[PDB]
């Protein structure tokens, strides 16, 4: 029914650079989207929810915005601990829930 | 009587069977419960805790959505434990019971529909979702549960 | 609160798989929470199996051919996953999580994403 | 008389939350920034009656609003306020930047920190007790690891929306 698409598949950056990631949906969703981070060989953790609400305990450099069919995750200044994999997930009420393909970040 | 009591498989509680026809039952010690309050026999399987709901006047999930007896019932109810035939080492999930419905059943009423139950305010057009549940659920039987969670075979005669 | 998992590491190429998850410092008997199971194939994305609610209601993923099964055990306050006739493509990591349910100002019912995760479990199909 | 609670001027600090004993006016308003209820629906509140209705109010930082919920964690939830795992009620909050924000800072509202044991649901700890420390006794700031157990917020006319003050009120129902 509903499907996603993440881009780019892989990204390279350096400390202090700006990073942006885009999650696109097949049909409109009323801001029911979230972002996750996963380190190698560890359980994921939640960063953003409702496409714009920050999670408790996460740094303030993370931010997100958008609605309907386009969403973006932005990092103001990459730190050495911010290199990981990120996923976007939607929890609409009329269709089964699904995850994105994931994107990877590494040092240039 | 041998065919009804000694059959190989019983129907689910939500799809109980009907039968008509036109000593051992009284003396046998195998019948844990035997109380009597045109003949029509019945048969199904339920948990031991729900055996008390099959009686004139009781209320509950089984008595409201699956099987109902009239206040003026004239008959007898027979039930025995069948843990060594209806259980499995890995667990059995071949028995089902209804869990949601708009209204209660009438005496001797059967329901086989499998439509989607529309909970909440917004309607759903036959598509299950976060606010539209599937009305049937499954039982879980294992050889190590308490006596109250073991399967039981029930036969109710009506005259 | 912490979640722990228990399962077998090896399984024959045609057998039944059984996993178990539990909680500490709380309780399952609450109409405020819901539980789910996630899995991840090696070097691939995540997949959602289904959800189980208080009162025994369940909700599964249509894409899968309803091979899985979720149920409680109030005698022990556990949650388990059942999958008979495992195959080669069943090797993956399995996770158990929890979420929250609330009512909106307009009166509708909404949900929150997962925020508690288990340590995961790895299973391999032998031969 | 909810006006006494939703329209008062003076509010209490989170470590010393105030309790009071006692609907369309509430859910028809649009000023409230957050409105979430657990166990019941706001529209059905007029169709039920209860023996007990408690109201609790305090002020916290905007970023910490998410901590006022069942099953949450954090400094406020661990040492200042705590909801049961089977709570039944509603949580209301709105921005209050026009108030409680003076040039140079207020430094009036406090919050507890460095407590040794987590609080139980629906309880308050007000007494100033011995300072959290390591293995050496402390009766002041004589220990380099010694610290006073309270802290003050720094609300100012200009700050990030996450650091602005928010007024919160919690309603509970029980019969």
């Amino acid at each position: 029914d509903i499907q996603m698409t993440q881009s780019p598949s892989t990204l390279s950056a350096s400390v202090g650079d700006r990073v942006t990631i885009t999650c696109r949906a097949s049909q409109s969703i009323s801001s029911w989207l979230a972002w996750y981070q996963q380190k190698p060989g560890k359980a994921p953790k939640l960063l953003i929810y409702d496409a714009s609400s920050l999670e408790s305990g996460v740094p303030s450099r993370f931010s997100g915005s958008g609605s309907g069919t386009e969403f973006t995750l932005t990092i103001s200044s990459l730190q050495p601990d911010d290199f990981a994999t990120y996923y976007c997930q939607q929890y609409n009420s009329y269709s089964p829930w699904t995850f994105g393909q994931g994107t990877k970040v590494e040092i240039k | 009587f041998g065919e009804v009591f000694n059959a190989t498989r019983f129907a689910s509680v939500y799809a109980w069977n009907r039968k008509r026809i036109s000593s051992v039952l009284y003396n046998s010690a195998s019948f844990s419960t035997f109380k009597c309050y045109n003949v029509y026999a019945d048969s199904f399987v339920i948990r031991g805790d729900e055996v008390r709901q099959i009686a004139p006047g009781q209320t509950g999930k089984i008595a409201d959505y699956n099987y109902k007896l009239p206040d003026d019932f004239t008959g007898c109810v027979i039930a025995w434990n069948s843990n060594n035939l209806d259980s499995k080492v890995g667990g059995n999930y071949n028995y089902l019971y209804r869990l949601f419905r708009k209204s209660n059943l009438k005496p001797f009423e059967r329901d086989i529909s499998t439509e989607i139950y529309q909970a909440g305010s917004t309607p759903c057009n036959g598509v299950e979702g976060f606010n539209c549940y599937f009305p049937l659920q499954s039982y879980g039987f294992q050889p190590t549960n308490g006596v109250g969670y073991q399967p039981y075979r029930v036969v109710v005669l009506s005259f | 609160v912490q979640l722990q998992q228990w399962g077998p590491g090896l399984v024959n190429p045609s057998e039944t798989l059984s996993l178990t998850c539990s909680v500490s410092g709380g309780s399952f008997a609450t109409e405020n929470y819901y539980w789910s199971w996630i899995r991840q194939h090696p070097g691939e994305g995540l997949e959602w199996i289904g959800n189980i609610y208080f009162s025994g209601n369940t909700y599964y993923n249509p894409s899968l051919n309803n091979r899985f099964t979720i149920s409680f055990d109030t005698s022990k306050n556990h949650l388990s996953l059942k999958l008979p006739s495992v195959t080669a493509a069943d090797t993956a990591v399995y996770y158990c999580a929890r979420g929250t349910i609330y009512f909106d100002r307009s009166g509708y019912r909404r949900v929150d994403p997962f925020h508690i995760w288990g340590q995961g479990t790895m299973v391999i199909v032998s031969s």
